[PDB]
């Protein structure tokens, strides 16, 4: 009993009549790429891809953006042309790659970065993270501005943070300052989340540094709601994850109900869904710069949580399932001396009536 | 710890140092023991962890030599921490 093949037969295409006038892979490296090629695509019959996971395949994504940059295409391609002719007419440069020896400017590379592509890739690593899934919920933002935001270790000692980098409680003991560019007509919102590590509310996260109205790179001048608190992790669980983000707002807007007191410290009183918060000022409000780092408790946790929150400190740990016994059987048979111990209940003789 | 006279002060500080996992706010240092369900067992368990930490830290001499096997990662993330931490300009 046959079926019929439903659609294409992935070799169906190719004539096997006279084997001879097909080209061939020579490459081992050739088969490679063809094989991921077929790989990606989608198949009409059960696949890897399928039952794994994807995240979900196919998504259409809610884009709230910064609108795409407008640029024309011609002048880039033609200015593009005419570098790489300067460029490579150069003796000097063929000399010096033929020899091995050349460097490459990593801060102009990061500079284009920036410029460029860089935005795209910021987009991917907050795909990575998940830095979309528990605050936007569906929705991408492409981070269009550059956020530099960095903690100072001493007088002389900037620590960075990139999207993705692992940062100490020590560094973040302290407030952090923030580096964008913007004339004065501008109107900024900027805010630290604690993405996890909630105890009561696992859906729910903590606002930590939280600025509203913020006219151009001045953030002294803008309105804090939320004085700065340093991240609290868990001795137990590890790696949180902490996101910036920037909004662009068109009128001042003043809000009360997202006010908190002065000194802050109950945990309850920082609650916080990005959701609601974006749905409340939404229409004035368009997200704009990201930048997140990973942290892992470390000694000065303890501090914090006694003389600020006047609470024990949390610890937790790591436990894996039980392994797995079948039903224990009145004669094993043919099983090693040691299968009764695997059913044992404590270790511990019990004399029971004697 | 810091209530306890049967213990020295070298003694008393170096305990509160290598075990401050287990020290508790109101400066309790606290021991645990499960194994036994005969009680008298755990709590030679806990004399017994209590005098090795008392030992470990009033024998001077103790290296206290590290692994790199666990800590290699540690090492390693650790130092690649460093090389962005050293960037320097002064801020604040």
């Amino acid at each position: 009993r046959r079926a019929a093949p439903l659609g294409p037969m992935p070799n169906e295409d190719i004539d096997v009549s006279d084997l001879e006038r097909l080209k061939k892979y020579r490459s081992f490296d050739r088969y490679r790429r063809r094989a991921e090629q077929e790989a990606r695509k989608p198949h009409w019959w059960r696949t890897y891809r399928e039952h794994f996971g994807e995240e979900s395949g196919p998504k259409d994504r809610v884009d709230i953006g910064l609108p795409p940059p407008k640029v024309s295409r011609t002048q880039q391609l033609l200015e593009r042309k005419q570098a790489l002719r300067e460029l490579r007419a150069n003796v000097e440069e063929e000399r010096a790659a033929r020899l091995q020896t050349a460097r490459i400017p990593l801060e102009a590379v990061r500079a284009e970065w920036e410029r460029t592509c860089g935005p795209y890739h910021k987009q991917r690593l907050a795909e990575y993270c998940g830095l979309y899934r528990d605050l936007f919920h569906g929705a991408t933002f492409v981070p269009r501005v550059p956020l530099h935001v960095a903690y100072a270790v001493g007088e002389d000692d900037l620590m960075p943070v990139y999207h993705g980098n692992e940062v100490t409680p020590t560094e973040a003991a302290q407030a952090p300052e923030v580096t964008y560019e913007a004339d004065e007509g501008s109107l900024w919102t900027l805010l630290l989340t604690n993405l996890d590590g909630h105890l009561l509310e696992p859906d729910a996260e903590y606002v930590h540094w939280l600025v509203t109205n913020i006219p151009g790179n001045r953030v002294t001048e803008g309105q804090e709601t939320c004085p700065y608190l340093p991240p609290f992790p868990a001795r137990g669980s590890g790696f949180h994850r902490f996101a910036f983000l920037l909004f662009k707002q068109d009128k001042r807007i003043d809000f009360s109900g997202d006010t908190r007191p002065s000194p802050c410290y109950q945990l309850a009183q920082r609650t916080f869904h990005t959701f609601d918060f974006y749905k409340k000022h939404q229409d004035a409000m368009t997200p704009a710069g990201l930048a997140f780092f990973q942290c892992r408790w470390d000694d000065s946790v303890t501090r914090v949580f006694h003389q600020l929150l006047d609470m024990r400190e949390p610890v937790f740990e790591f436990v894996r399932p039980p392994p797995y016994h079948p039903k224990q059987k009145r004669f094993p048979h043919r099983q090693p001396l040691r299968y009764l111990d695997r059913y044992r209940d404590s270790h511990e003789p019990t004399y029971g009536i004697y | 710890l810091a209530s306890a006279d049967w213990i020295a002060e070298p003694v008393r500080l170096k305990l509160a140092v290598k075990h401050k996992n287990r020290i508790n706010r109101s400066g309790e240092l606290i021991l645990t023991s499960e194994c036994s369900r005969y009680q008298f067992r755990n709590l030679a368990d806990c004399l017994q962890k209590l005098r090795d930490m008392i030992a470990e830290a009033s024998q001077p001499x103790x290296x206290x030599x590290x692994x790199x096997x666990x800590l290699r990662r540690s090492r390693i993330e650790n130092m690649n921490r460093e090389r962005l931490r050293k960037k320097r300009i002064s801020s604040a």
